[PDB]
RNA sequence: GGCCCAUUCGGGUCUUGUAAUUGGAAUGAGUACAAUGUAAAUACCUUAACGAGGAACAAUUGGAGGGCAAGUCUGGUGCCAGCAGCCGCGGUAAUUCCAGCUCCAAUAGCGUAUAUUAAAGUUGUUGCAGCUGGGGGGAGUAUGGUCGCAAGGCUGAAACUUAAAGGAA
């Protein structure tokens, strides 16, 4: 019957991630994960997010130039810089 | 303890160190760390005085 | 005193919700006997139709709306005391709920299991009902259980329910002088409105069929998906007639209807005043 | 870049956070502390 | 970051 | 304070400080009621973060007043009442487990 | 005349205003501009268009259906057929066609046939995220991925629901049980019901297995729906020091690779001392051995820990229960519980030996 | 599976109540009797907002672009901007969001990039001043339509922020059985990268049309200098007639172009403000749409709204004949008791709606 | 080793403890023979039999204070400060864990909210805008709240890189 196929597709299911239930754990879930204890760099095809300590080096681009650059255009146009003075 | 439970200000035990890594004994743990670290900056305090 | 009628006026304050029940021709309120298999339910349900239509009517099955006031008509229905699906399923939609309990045996499981899905999916009016009060010569205990079953009966519902105490079956079914007090207890309850019934459709069946085609059964041989017609009380909002209203009959899946054609009312009320014999109606 | 980026980000999702949280509790202070008063005042005069 | 909790999508078979 | 009850019976409005990092704290344990009799809104507190999850919306809350002994450490002065029941369930019962809150 | 034209629906919109006597464009249609100024070169057409607190809700719903009551009294198939239709009380009979051949088949009187009627909402599939509890009676905790049948709405079902926790606010990450007495999040694949509703849940709803302790297992409200949902799971990666100085160590073992480790680069670290610290730079010639710097001289008896964050998938299952298509409708027999399926094919459950806790007693602590 | 639609007709209204009803639809012959057949740029970016706005929901355009497959999900909101294209202003993406725009998880913060104006479709300030209000006693209270900078065709360059932050459940039943008295008429005259002079002179010509009603005329006047003008020259005028006693409100306008008189323009959105007046009741001939969609999604109550007999066209009857197939309701027209005019009083039973997003 | 005092340093004192083992006695709630009572029955009264070790035959209510994790969050002048913590790697037939953390008070009773009563410092004057109307001390300080006012930047000069003239240096 319809309700027939309905439950024997419904009953694979149960029988496919009941044993998932019971088989073995993925590596990813389970924590302290050593090196040992994984596919040896599966890490790089991972995308995998964290946090790190401080703002890394800022890489000097074009239109970071040419922000200071049209900067110092305005401050030597206008000479407002600051040196010492003579005592 | 106020509108607190006493299952819920329950006891958390520490763990031990792990079983291969164990030549290396006893896994120190934050009250170890500041025992150490407050020695030495006791000791480097008087030999800079 | 002024601070009393302070303290009392603040008490009438609740929620300001709509009622979306109908004041003209309500529908028969959904009485649910629930007990644990083996004390009153049939011999109960039996004793108030028997009060309350002068029909003696053995052998119950299915839902029951008789007519039991000058406008309150409502519907027994009794749930198989095994299944907690169809406790569930009653829990959910029931208005009344007469709650056996073997006052003998004392509190038990399923009942206790209804009262939580009960409490959990919008707790109906529940009107407790203690049996067996066949204890020993022990008046003295009588009174003991009776006192303790009330406590913990209060503190499951709100402290001032109804326990009712029905004494030994006497001649099939119960003393009728306590079954017409009891549906003096009935006939005075006062609902309040609920929240998932009073923005659902909903509807107990108490007739079915198929009116599917028997050489069409014939042709293709008793595997067919065959139609259905499912008459009876609806409750609720007002369900739209159009053909392609989704509906959920709750323990066969969920289905879309095809026709709806309103039927007279089989059990109306009729238009101080008492009723009439002949309008103390069963359907 | 992802370090630059998401230490950024984080940095944003904090300032924010820690401006609605001083606002909602000074918001609470003022506008019914100023009631909480004004009770207390007119509970003096009995 | 604008894919990360999409569910959807158009299906431009054009 | 609600006029000249001791009591007052309001509305759940929603939970503020619903975003707040802190478990138990006095920003988080904190409910915005309007109350039945003048339509008012207020706010008021709750027991803790673990009974806040009692309270959803438009709960038929009951509330008292509150009651400070003394200058607390992480306190928000400007909140005078405190939820007592919900849905006419004592929620330090509810707390406990002692009753279940009905709907 | 006017709506049976509007909704007499095979003749054409212009032939309903012929009888009688498009949309992207947004600004309606209006005349030529010398039409309309002569038109309007006169003004006066239009001169005269120119010129307690519950009772009160209480008074306002009531006026509101005075005005329903007011205004539904009118033309009789208009009212009790299509404009409201069906109000409460209504006998109907009502069709339904293709229901299986089992409701027939088994149709037992005593099991009621109740039947709701679904709203827009509760016909859409997807994540429901809800809080939920373990019931103060129920004995056993509840476990994430073991399945329990929920009574949300109409329907009963049995799901694999997955119990969350947002850490002080911060995530929605993944616990692997219920907590013991109070609440936590949830999420499971189910039919979309709307946000503020009560449902109950169940771990064995048949009666060969119901034992003698109580059945319902949780109780919860649903908080939101969503088709999908972002939770993760912690995943910490340790990695042991080989070669330390001041301030400075040389990490063994939590990477495989330096391409591993130059993924990672800069990411914070810490010991199980809580000595944090920042790895640097992947060494050259062994592998995932790295150089990081610590807040000061950390131990070779340590262990150092990345802390990071691994998502996790709900389990798109779902079956209703259909306890009525059944020729016993008791004993209905879903997902089993996993330790369940140990006790059926003899597995041991998973022990992880150095996950056990020991009672550890400190030596004194003497320096030189 | 598919509700049917055929036609590239009412597309946006189509795709609208879809994703209020959660109903699947197909709408097909996207113009396929024609040279270039099928889907244009504008709806196709269209689809795109709408799969910016939801979440879930699955479009499908065919092989030859004459048939689209919409089946609707979540709407979610969020912050995001759009880029939509020349051939249609920022107006015609904007108007179709303020139907979903409060019924979602997080508040619309979007921001819309492109021309600003056109002939054929809604401005800024039509937006603003004629659909906010009718959303707002609706049962919003914080919608807003900022303009950041403004771009008149061809070139534009104008970005429009609109932020609704008040996420009801339902829209309110709307009770209007009367003839809203107007009791001002304001407007707003705007020009970009052009002389500040046109717009006095359009200021002039349209209050010199309306000097002879007795009422108040105010419009106010804005040129817009500098980045904030745009890529273009172009200006144009937006009248409104306000009722303040209850909030309504009634608008006209358009733009001019290569050739164009302000005085003239002035006078021409005049005389059609008027002419809406004249053939308006309690809404506009535009601002009717989403005033009985608000009405057909409100709660399960009656809400009558009074219309007059001028405003029924194949227009309305076309998007009551759509609302009829999508979610199965009617509209009851029942006429006034007293007879000087021929108004109708569209009652409407709303569907049960809430908003089953907004998190609790 | 316990206890007591004290702001401090410290002082005063003394058979005191322990989920340590263990022993036989006691009976009461309950379960119940009866007889008495009474029209009859209940109850009171009298009363054989059984009835305790977690005496589990399982009294509460409120308060004070800790302590813990390879845990989580916030701040910032390393290792800290704070908020806190049913959420930890695994694990639920799994675990045996600060032995179920310690202490305190009432006890068949015990909290909370609101209103209150009593106590005397009961003045010797003048307290505002004057022909009556009144909030609550003096001196200050802070402000992620609400309402305001306020910055830019040579003017002309923007749709125009535009004149004359002026300013500034
Ligand atoms: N002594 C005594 N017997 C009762 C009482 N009420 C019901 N019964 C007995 O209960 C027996 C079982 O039948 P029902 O009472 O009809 O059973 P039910 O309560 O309907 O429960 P199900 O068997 O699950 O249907 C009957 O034969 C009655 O004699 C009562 O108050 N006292
Ligand atoms: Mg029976």
């Amino acid at each position: 019957s319809s309700f027939e196929k309905q439950q024997i597709e419904i009953r694979k299911q149960i029988e496919q991630l009941e044993n998932e239930a019971v088989a073995e754990k993925k590596w990813s879930l389970k924590g302290e994960v050593k090196a040992k204890d994984r596919p040896e760099d599966a890490l790089l095809t991972e995308e995998l997010e964290f946090d790190r300590t401080a703002k890394p080096v800022p890489v000097i681009t074009s239109e970071v130039t040419e922000s200071l650059e049209d900067m110092i255009r305005r401050r030597i146009q206008d000479s407002n810089f600051d040196d010492l003075q003579r005592r | 303890a106020k509108l607190v439970h006493d299952v819920q200000k329950k006891q958390h035990r520490e763990r031990s160190q792990l079983t291969s890594r164990s030549r290396y004994g006893f896994l120190e743990k934050h009250k170890d760390y500041v025992k150490r670290a407050q020695d030495f900056h006791r000791k480097q305090s008087t030999l800079k005085v | 005193t002024m601070q009393r009628s302070s303290d009392v006026n603040e008490r009438k304050l609740h929620v300001p919700m709509v009622d979306r029940t109908p004041e003209d021709d309500p529908p028969p309120f959904i009485v649910a006997v629930v007990g644990p298999p083996g004390t009153g339910k049939t011999t109960l349900i039996r004793s108030l139709v028997r009060r309350m239509t002068k029909s003696t009517l053995n052998d119950i099955q299915g839902p029951i709306t008789v007519v039991s006031g000058k406008h309150r008509r409502l519907t027994f229905l009794e749930c198989p005391a095994d299944d907690l699906n169809a406790m569930i399923d009653i829990a959910k939609i029931a208005d009344l709920v007469l709650l056996l309990i073997d006052g003998n045996f004392g509190f038990e499981m399923e009942t206790m299991e209804f009262l939580n899905i009960a409490q959990h999916h919008g707790m109906p009016r529940v009107l407790g009902v203690a049996t067996h009060l066949d204890l020993f010569k022990s008046q003295s205990t009588l009174r003991a259980s009776k006192k303790r079953l009330k406590h913990r009966f209060w503190t499951e519902v709100y402290q001032g329910a109804k326990l009712f105490y029905l004494s030994g079956v006497i001649n099939g079914r119960y003393p009728d002088r306590e079954i017409l007090n009891l549906s003096r207890f009935i006939s005075v309850m006062k609902f309040r409105p609920l929240k998932w019934r009073n923005e659902h459709p909903y509807m107990l069946a108490d007739r079915f069929t198929d009116l599917t085609h028997p050489e069409l059964i014939e042709t293709q041989g008793l595997q067919i998906d065959r139609k259905v017609a499912i008459y009876g009380y609806l409750h609720g909002t007002p369900l739209p007639s159009a053909p392609g209203t989704r509906v959920h009959i709750a323990g066969v899946g969920d289905f879309s209807v095809a026709q709806i054609e309103k039927l007279p009312d089989p059990c109306p009320t009729p238009f101080r005043k008492r009723l009439d014999d002949k309008d103390k109606l069963i359907y | 870049f992802e370090a630059r980026q998401r230490i950024e980000e984080k940095n944003k999702e904090s300032s924010d956070y820690h401006a609605k949280m001083a606002h909602i509790v000074n918001t609470i202070n003022t506008e019914e502390g100023a009631e909480k008063n004004k009770y207390e005042r007119e509970r003096k005069l009995r | 970051k604008m894919m990360k909790n999409k569910r959807g999508g158009v299906i431009d078979k054009r | 304070p609600f006029g000249g009850s001791s009591h007052a019976k309001g509305i759940v409005l929603e939970k503020l400080g619903i975003e707040s990092k802190q478990p138990n704290s006095a920003i988080r344990k904190c409910v915005r009621v309007q109350l039945i009799k003048n339509g008012k809104k207020v706010t008021a507190f709750v027991p803790n973060d673990g009974c806040l999850n009692f309270v959803d919306e438009n709960d038929e809350v009951l509330l008292a007043g509150f009651g400070r002994k003394g200058k607390a450490k992480g306190d928000i002065p400007g909140v005078r009442f405190k939820v007592v029941k919900v849905s006419g369930v004592s929620l330090l019962a509810l707390w406990k487990e002692k009753k279940e809150k009905p709907r | 005349n006017i709506g049976k034209l509007i909704y007499m629906d095979n003749i054409s919109p212009e032939e309903c205003i012929r009888r009688w006597r498009d949309l992207e464009k947004f600004v309606p249609y209006f005349d030529t501009f010398e039409k309309l100024a002569k038109k309007w070169k006169s003004v006066d057409a239009i001169k005269e268009r120119f010129l307690t607190w519950y009772e009160l809700q209480k008074a306002k719903i009531s006026k509101q259906l005075e005005i329903n009551n007011i205004e539904y009294q009118e033309m009789t198939p208009e009212q009790r057929q299509r404009i409201e239709g069906f109000k409460a009380g209504s006998y109907v009979r009502i069709v339904f066609e293709k229901v299986p051949m089992e409701f027939v088949k088994n149709f037992n009187p005593k099991f009621p046939i109740v039947m709701g009627g679904l709203l827009p909402t509760e016909i859409k599939f997807g994540i429901v995220k809800a809080r939920l509890r373990r019931h103060r009676w129920h004995k056993k905790i509840l476990k994430t991925n073991d399945p329990l049948v929920l009574s949300l709405g109409w329907r009963r079902f049995q799901t694999l629901p997955i119990y969350t926790t947002t850490d002080s606010r911060t995530r929605t990450r993944m616990l692997k049980y219920t907590p013991e007495h109070t609440y936590c999040n949830a999420a499971f694949y189910g039919p979309l019901c709307s946000p503020n509703t009560p449902f109950c849940g169940v771990q064995i709803v048949a009666n060969s297995d119901t034992g003698n302790g109580f059945r319902i297992a949780a109780t919860g409200i649903v908080e939101e729906i969503d088709v999908n949902i972002e939770i993760v799971k912690k995943l910490k990666l340790v990695g042991f020091p080989y070669k330390i100085f001041k301030n400075t160590a040389f990490i063994k073992d939590m990477f495989s690779s330096a391409m591993e480790v130059a993924r990672f680069e800069g990411a914070q670290i810490k010991t199980v001392s809580g000595i944090r610290g920042e790895i640097k730079r992947a060494l050259s010639k062994p592998e995932g051995h790295y150089r990081a710097a610590f807040e000061d001289k950390i131990l070779m008896s340590d262990i150092v820990i990345l802390r990071s964050w691994y998502p996790v998938r709900v389990k798109k299952f779902y079956n209703p229960v259909t306890s009525l298509l059944l020729k016993e409708k008791t004993e209905w027999k879903g997902l089993r519980l996993t330790g369940q399926i140990r006790a059926a094919m003899n597995l041991e459950t998973p022990s992880n030996p150095d996950s056990a806790y020991h009672k550890i007693e400190r030596v004194e602590r003497h320096f030189n | 599976k598919y509700t049917t639609f055929q036609g590239s007709q009412n597309f946006r209204l189509r795709i609208v109540l879809a994703t209020l009803s959660g109903k699947p639809i197909k709408i097909e012959k996207i113009r396929s009797g024609d040279l270039n057949p099928g889907l244009k740029d504008y709806e196709v970016s269209f689809l795109r907002l709408i799969e910016s706005v939801t979440n879930g929901s699955v479009i499908e355009i065919s092989y030859t672009g004459t048939t689209v497959i919409y089946r609707p999900g979540i709407i979610v909101g969020g912050a995001s901007t759009h880029i939509c294209p020349s051939s249609k202003p920022v107006g015609y993406f904007v108007e179709p969001m303020l139907y979903l725009a409060p019924f979602s998880k997080k508040k619309f913060s979007i921001l819309f990039k492109g021309i600003t104006a056109s002939h054929n479709d809604a401005g800024i300030e039509a937006i603003k001043w004629g659909l906010m209000p009718v959303m707002e006693k609706f049962g919003v209270r914080e919608c807003a339509l900022h303009t950041l900078k403004r771009g008149s065709p061809p070139l534009g360059g104008g970005e429009v922020h609109l932020v609704v932050d008040s996420l009801i459940a339902q829209p309110i039943t709307m009770h209007e059985i009367d003839r809203p008295i107007i009791s001002s008429i304001t407007g707003v005259a705007y020009s970009t990268r052009v002389s500040p002079s046109l717009v006095n002179r359009m200021i002039d010509g349209a209050k010199k049309v309306l000097k002879n009603l007795q009422c108040e005329v105010n419009i106010t006047a804005d040129v817009w200098r500098g980045e904030n003008s745009g890529k273009s020259p172009g200006w144009g005028i937006t009248l409104v007639a306000q009722s303040k006693q209850k909030g309504w409100s009634y608008f006209a306008e358009d733009i001019g172009d290569a050739g164009s008189i302000p005085e003239e323009l002035g006078e021409k959105v005049a005389c059609q403000l008027l002419e809406e007046i004249s053939k308006s009741a309690a809404v506009g001939r535009n601002q009717l749409p989403l005033a009985i969609v608000y009405m057909v999604i409100g709660k399960e109550d009656i809400g009558r709204l009074r219309i007059n007999k001028e405003q029924i066209d194949e227009r309305f009857i076309i998007l009551l004949r759509d609302i009829k197939k999508i979610f199965n309701t009617e509209v009851f027209l029942k006429p006034v008791d007293e007879a000087d005019n021929e108004d109708m009083i569209a009652t409407i039973k709303g569907i049960g709606f809430t908003n089953t997003s907004k998190k609790i």
